[PDB]
């Protein structure tokens, strides 16, 4: 039971030198661009002074990670920025959005102007006259 | 090509038919082509798309089948037969864009 | 043997589940929905005959 | 088809045991490293998935590729079908050319085994069950649809040459 | 399946030696530290287990460059990765 | 067991012989065989069962109730005959619901016998069942006061719609 | 695609006096393995890292919290929001709906369930 | 009830009458004689109806209902004996006495003839609750949380007072649900609208909208010994049924305003389950599973016309038999971690094997997997509700899609491994710590065979 | 281990069993003799064709 530097306070702006650390080592000396500064849009009461958000993020991936733990198994001791979006999401690829997946599906939207015509194997074309004409002509005889 | 109109009988599925539902029928050589009996067609378990031409001989292929029970071919030839009965009603169909080419031409 | 390990395995359930079945096609009022022979010509149980 | 891939996945999974774990294709050699059993079923499988040339599938391939011969169709479908199955030949020389061609390359202590009979029990039974499948099957059902049989001029085998580009 | 002592990681590690052609079948057996005929910077500190990064090659982290000059060093902690001899 | 005119069926009419080859045939082997084994612990056991269940003999009877009062009794404050009037109604709409269940059994008792055609042919069912099912949902069912049950206080007011609107209303009809 | 993600940059030399930052984990660590290893513990150690994670998260977001600005007060267009379409849908239908169920008529015979 | 609750009051000087810890094996030993008896006479026929004996009971008939109420004294006695054995034995008299005196008043509650014995029956509770909430908790949250358990229960049931009564001097007397033959209808009016609103709004603060849950991850979330109260609270939740008994007649004809309490209910349900896998409380992560799919009935019982009172019952003893037991999963595994965070309690599934059955069979009755009393709960409620409109499909299908990746991130956080930490968590799940875990899978799915039992009139 | 009869190898050809080579050569001959029916008697299309319908006339 801890209630000494309990949670954060009203912040971002009450001495931010005093809050990491005291206790929370977010930063080392309030230079660390993880000084409990990042309120991020005030006046919205999520993440005040807060040793917590918008610090470096998109994923603790658990690779090599050999001092110990490190990163996601094996518990090092104060790391925790922001989490359950982060045990599931990784890091970047090849390439880059050069979104051809729409493009890849473009090809039968071109495609679907061959929607518009049949398919029937007899004859070929034959589409320049009226000489095709799909049914039938005269009755009987 | 055969046919009359308005079924006595409100059954659909059909076997309302004037007697037997061609593809197409007949139309020109023969104007008339007949046909099995309907009696037999409907005491004869069997589905539609097979009440066409050739399925008097197919109603006598096809009970060698259990006439001979333990057999791999009932009969081959007659199914070569059957196929020249399948392939000249075909040609006889396929006959319609060599005259609807030239018999929408003018005259 | 392969005498009493095959014959508890199979033999006697068959037995089981034969006698909740004849026992029950006479008691429910749909047994079995069998359908038709599919017949050709005409001989079997009956005496019609086709040409 | 339920013959096919039961066998297939089986008959390489004699092989990654068989280097303990690579599972790539990579790193592999040629066929016959101590293999006689499996590469002999792997050509089988493998020229089945070719498209059929007196093979087990032959009366379900052929039968459709040449039931979408006179057809109402998209018209960009036959454009889409067929081409997919000269994609499927490339699939067979690939697992040839890099597991059963090349010049053994892989890290060392070549400790392969294939002699285990629950094994050649094993693919001994569906191997023999896959060549006469469909010459039994097909032989003995009855017919529910009416066939196609005319194929004329120009139009009509080359799905064989499909496969043997 | 296959068990394995310590009797064969003593000879693949010399013979890789004398697979090179830069280095004689006249050096030390297990210490000469590399720099003992080792050169110069680059490719006589990674390349000397880049035959065995075929061989053995089981992705060789970044600790395993400067640990690696002595040459008995190497065969130390290859026993403690790959569960090995008693 | 029944009576076949509730659950109706056409006879059997099973062809058989044609075997015209001297092939070989396992039938022979299998039916001439098997049905003697299970034959044994069956036909014997059930036989003993039936004896011994033909010792003593246990008795229910058909249990058929009292309808004096029906419908448009009584006064509005009552509460002791609007009472029975709601005991003759539910027993009318739990019956009633199984007498479609009859039905519905007769529409699958001609399409698995038939299978084939199975549309020209039975001639009955789907004429049957579309006139009683549409005769089901009109004046039976309270489209939609189904949540209460709504016994005579609504049972007859899709009826009195059927009286007060219909048959007079259509002009002129 | 999510992201660039930056993985290498340029130093040598700005700000080369920056080290040291490894001896705050270093110091941490030296408390944890100190603390980790005992002959009797049974039982977690407290970690209050979790701590700072949950009660900064469940409570001290109201304390916090005041309606200053107009992005809390977006949420009428996320709460009372998309209820206003919901109903706009429904009242159009059994509407429509009814209209045609009783002038005319749509559904068949069997329908005896509804 | 002829005496039933004759016996279970003759359990309350058993306990402080009997030896030193004898009290503990005395009060369970009893407790489920009853079970037998409360099957008794009770489950017959069956044809309108069963008034039972005088106006104290028309038997509960239609919906039983009360068999599971009379299962928890013999389940909570098993469960709370964890950590209450360190307190004195004048208290622990205690606890059981107003547990028992818990069980009284909903055994007259359920039955109870009338609709005015009802309220002071509806209200007879919520006193031996707050005294199991304030008292016996954990470090600090409890006493507001104590008074947001009041204050909209109360706030809300007394302008029923004010309407029940109106009734009782308007049209006749309420006295019976048998004398209501005589029913005039409620037409659309300016006053007809609050006497449909303030005798509704009173069931709407237990069983919740979106709107007015703001109690309910309060009082689960700090709570008893080992769910002590938690798993009576989750009855007392759906012991609020009694809209049942009231809208199906009494101002029958009122659904022209029933639309802001579907889309409030509706749109919700999609929202309050996906507002919980962000969760880092374990009990809190259940506190809002059973906002969700509780909150589908309140679209059944407005939505009339069965077909969905087939389900609309059978949805209250769903989650009555599985929200208990997820509760029961997460009152044990706190005995030996001593945090209720679902990050620390990894590294499991190797250490102890027995219980990973417990875990799925739970979260396999939300994923439902037909043959159970729940997916024949469900798919009632989904076919009536198609025949409303047909575009209710959409939410609640994505209703069905959520809670099956809600479920299983729930099992799949203890399939990880190497621990870390933890010279504790020894136990290996003792003779108690699953048969109080039993008991819940053995009935649910027993009932699955012949479920005529739990359905309604229909 | 236990029993060492298929030995590991330092890139030596470790060999077969000498009747592993029996059953593998049989289940090349069995399909080769399959393809009898191929071609005798089996052929592209029996079907028949027709000699261009043009003279309908
Ligand atoms: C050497 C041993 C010594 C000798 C032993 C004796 C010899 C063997 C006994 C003979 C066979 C009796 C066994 C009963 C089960 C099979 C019965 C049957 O198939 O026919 C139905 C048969 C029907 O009789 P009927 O004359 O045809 O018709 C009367 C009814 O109207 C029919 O309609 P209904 O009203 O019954 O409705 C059907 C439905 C309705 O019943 C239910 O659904 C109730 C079950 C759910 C209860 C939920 C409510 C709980 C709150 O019943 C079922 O659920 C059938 C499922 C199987 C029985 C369920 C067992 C209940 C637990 O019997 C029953 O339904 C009654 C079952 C009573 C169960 C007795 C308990 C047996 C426990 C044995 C344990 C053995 C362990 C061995 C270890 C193995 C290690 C590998
Ligand atoms: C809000 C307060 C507004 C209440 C206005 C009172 C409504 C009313 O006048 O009652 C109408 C009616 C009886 O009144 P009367 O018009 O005289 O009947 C004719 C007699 N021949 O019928 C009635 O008896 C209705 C009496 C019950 C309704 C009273 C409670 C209404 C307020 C409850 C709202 C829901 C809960 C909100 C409060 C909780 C949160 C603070």
């Amino acid at each position: 039971a801890s209630h000494i530097t309990k949670d954060m306070l009203p912040g971002p702006y009450p001495k931010t030198p005093e809050e990491r650390a005291a206790a929370a080592k977010k930063y080392n000396m309030r230079v660390e661009d993880y000084e409990p500064y990042p309120d991020d849009g005030t006046g919205y009461g999520d993440y005040p002074k807060l040793p917590d958000r918008s610090q470096q993020e998109r994923d603790p991936w658990y690779d090599w990670d050999h001092p110990d733990l490190r990163l996601n198994w094996g518990e090092p001791m104060h790391w925790d920025l922001d989490m359950y979006i982060r045990n599931r999401v990784d890091t970047s690829p090849t390439p880059v959005n050069w979104n051809l997946m729409c493009k890849h599906l473009f090809g039968f939207v071109a495609f679907m102007l061959f929607m518009f015509w049949v398919g029937e194997t007899y004859p070929a074309y034959q589409p320049v006259g009226p000489k095709q004409y799909p049914y039938n002509n005269l009755y009987l005889e | 090509a055969r046919r009359y109109l308005g079924d006595a009988s409100v059954e659909p599925d059909p076997l309302r038919m004037p007697t037997f539902p061609p593809d197409y029928g007949f139309p020109e050589r023969k104007e008339r082509e007949m046909v099995a009996t309907q009696q037999e067609m409907n005491d004869a378990q069997l589905v539609l798309q097979q009440r066409d031409y050739c399925a008097h001989y197919l109603i006598r292929f096809l009970k060698c089948k259990r006439d001979s029970f333990p057999n791999f071919l009932a009969c081959k030839h007659e199914r070569h037969d059957w196929d020249y009965c399948e392939h000249l009603d075909y040609v006889k169909r396929m006959k319609e864009f060599e005259r609807e080419r030239r018999l929408l031409q003018r005259k | 043997r392969h005498s009493i390990f095959a014959f508890t395995h199979v033999l006697i359930p068959v037995w089981i589940i034969h006698y909740y079945l004849k026992y029950h096609v006479t008691t429910k009022p749909y047994t079995i929905v069998e359908k038709k022979p599919r017949i050709f010509p005409g001989d079997t149980i009956l005496e019609t005959g086709e040409v | 088809h339920a013959f096919f891939k039961a066998m297939l996945f089986m008959c390489s999974g004699s092989i990654i045991h068989s280097l303990n774990d690579e599972q790539d294709i990579r790193k592999m050699g040629g066929l016959f490293k101590a293999m006689p059993f499996t590469t002999t079923a792997l050509i089988v499988g493998s020229l089945a998935l070719t498209g059929m040339p007196f093979l087990t599938g032959f009366y379900s391939k052929d039968l459709i590729i040449e039931a979408a011969n006179t057809s109402y169709t998209n018209a960009w479908a036959l454009l889409m079908t067929l081409i997919a199955t000269s994609f499927t030949a490339i699939y067979s020389t690939r697992i040839i050319f890099f597991a059963l061609l090349g010049q053994p390359r892989f890290p060392t202590l070549v400790n392969i085994n294939e002699n285990n009979p629950l094994l050649i029990n094993s693919i001994k039974r569906l191997l023999i069950g896959s060549l006469f499948a469909g010459y039994i099957i097909s032989n003995n059902i009855p017919p529910t649809t009416i066939p196609q049989m005319t194929m004329p001029y120009y139009l009509k085998t080359t799905a064989l040459i499909v496969t043997i580009l | 399946a296959p068990p394995l002592t310590l009797e064969g990681i003593k000879d693949r590690v010399l013979y890789v030696l004398k697979l090179y052609d830069k280095i004689d079948p006249e050096k030390l057996s297990v210490n000469s530290h590399f720099m003992k005929d080792l050169g110069l910077d680059s490719l006589d500190q990674v390349e000397i287990i880049m035959a065995m990064e075929d061989e053995f090659g089981f992705e060789i982290p970044d600790i395993d460059a400067e640990k690696l000059m002595c040459p008995q060093e190497i065969v130390d902690y290859i026993a403690d990765k790959k569960d090995v001899y008693e | 067991s029944w009576d076949k005119d509730v659950y109706p069926e056409p006879p059997r009419r099973t062809p058989a012989p044609s075997p015209q080859t001297s092939l070989p045939n396992p039938i022979t082997y299998l039916t001439k065989a098997f049905d003697l084994l299970v034959d044994r612990p069956v036909t014997l056991v059930r036989e003993f069962i039936e004896r011994q269940h033909a010792k003593n003999k246990y008795y229910y009877y058909h249990r058929e109730f009292r309808r004096v009062p029906d419908i448009t009794e009584c006064q509005e404050k009552d509460v002791l005959c609007m009472f029975e009037a709601e005991m003759q109604w539910r027993r009318d709409y739990k019956v009633d619901q199984e007498i479609v269940n009859i039905i519905q059994e007769r529409l699958k008792a001609c399409q698995q016998r038939e299978g084939e055609s199975h549309r020209q042919n039975c001639a009955k069912e789907l004429e049957q069942f579309t006139q009683v099912v549409k005769a089901y949902q009109d004046r039976y069912h309270d489209l939609g006061a189904h949540y209460s049950a709504r016994k005579c206080l609504a049972k007859q007011k899709q009826r009195m719609l059927a009286e007060r609107k219909a048959a007079k209303e259509a002009a002129a009809a | 695609t999510t992201l660039d993600p930056a993985e290498y940059d340029i130093s040598s030399e700005t700000r080369k006096a920056q080290a040291e930052r490894l001896a705050i984990r270093s110091r941490l660590k030296r408390e944890y393995q100190l603390q980790y290893y005992d002959p009797s513990r049974r039982g977690v150690i407290e970690d209050p890292a979790l701590v700072r994670w949950t009660y900064a998260r469940s409570a001290n977001i109201y304390p916090n919290f005041r309606p200053n600005t107009k992005t809390s007060l977006l949420g009428a267009l996320f709460g009372i929001g998309p209820l206003v379409f919901w109903y706009y849908v429904f009242k159009t239908d059994r509407d429509r709906k009814e209209k045609l169920i009783q002038e005319g008529k749509l559904d068949r015979t069997f329908n005896i369930s509804y | 009830m002829l005496k039933y609750i004759i016996p279970t009051i003759m359990l309350m000087p058993l306990t402080w009458l009997s030896k030193n810890n004898m009290i503990w094996v005395n009060s369970t030993a009893h407790s489920l004689l009853i079970s037998f008896t409360s099957l008794l006479l009770m489950n017959q026929f069956g044809d309108n109806s069963l008034n039972f004996s005088l106006l104290f009971f028309s038997d509960s008939l239609s919906t039983p209902l009360l068999i599971l109420t009379m299962w928890l004294l013999p389940l909570m006695l098993m469960a709370s004996q964890h950590h209450l054995s360190k307190e004195n034995l004048t208290r622990k008299k205690l606890f059981i006495t107003m547990l028992i005196s818990l069980q009284l008043f909903l055994i007259m509650t359920f039955t109870a003839m009338e609709l005015i014995l009802f309220y002071i029956l509806f209200e007879a509770t919520l006193v031996p609750t707050l005294i199991i909430i304030t008292r016996w908790g954990n470090q600090t949250e409890r006493l507001n949380a104590g008074l947001y358990f009041l204050f909209y229960t109360l706030a809300g049931s007394l302008p029923l007072l004010v309407a029940l009564i109106y009734i009782q001097n308007t049209v006749g007397s309420l006295n019976f649900l048998m004398l209501q033959y005589w029913v005039q209808p409620v037409h659309n009016s300016w006053s007809n609208v609050f006497m449909w609103l303030a005798c509704m709004m009173a069931f709407m603060v237990k069983m919740p909208l979106y709107g007015l849950h703001l109690w309910l991850p309060k009082a689960h979330v700090e709570a008893p010994i080992a769910g002590s109260m938690v798993l009576a609270a989750v009855l007392l939740k759906l012991g609020g049924y009694g809209m049942l008994r009231i809208t199906l007649i009494l101002n029958p004809m009122t659904d022209f305003m029933a639309y802001p309490f579907i889309m409030l209910s509706l749109w919700g349900m999609i929202m309050t389950s996906s507002i919980c896998l962000r969760q880092t409380d374990l009990k809190s992560l259940i506190a809002y599973s059973s906002v969700s799919h509780m909150a589908l009935v309140i679209v059944a019982i407005l939505i009339q016309t069965p077909w969905s009172y087939m389900g609309a019952t059978a949805l209250m003893i769903a989650h009555g038999l599985t929200s208990s037991m997820l509760f029961c999963l997460a009152n044990s595994n706190y005995e030996r971690i001593h945090s209720r965070t679902m990050i620390l309690a990894r590294g499991l599934q190797t250490l102890l094997p027995l219980m990973a059955t417990w875990w799925l069979l739970a979260s396999l009755t939300n994923l439902a997997l037909p043959p159970t009393i729940n997916l024949i709960g469900e798919l009632f409620v989904v076919m009536s509700t198609f025949s409303w409109s047909n575009i209710t499909i959409i939410l609640m299908g994505v209703n069905m899609v959520i809670t099956a990746l809600y479920s299983l991130y729930m099992l799949i956080m203890t399939q990880r491994g190497k621990y870390t930490y933890h010279i504790n968590n020894i136990s290996p799940s003792f003779t108690r710590e699953n048969a109080l875990m039993s008991l819940h899978i053995l009935p649910l799915l027993l009932l699955t065979l012949n479920p005529k039992i739990i359905l309604g009139p229909l | 281990g236990g029993g060492a009869h298929i030995e590991p190898r330092y890139r030596q050809f470790p060999q077969l069993t000498r009747s592993q080579v029996i059953q593998a050569e049989f289940f090349s001959a069995t399909m080769w003799f399959w393809i009898l029916w191929r071609f005798w008697h089996d052929s592209d299309a029996v079907l028949g064709h027709f000699p261009y319908p043009d003279p309908s006339q």
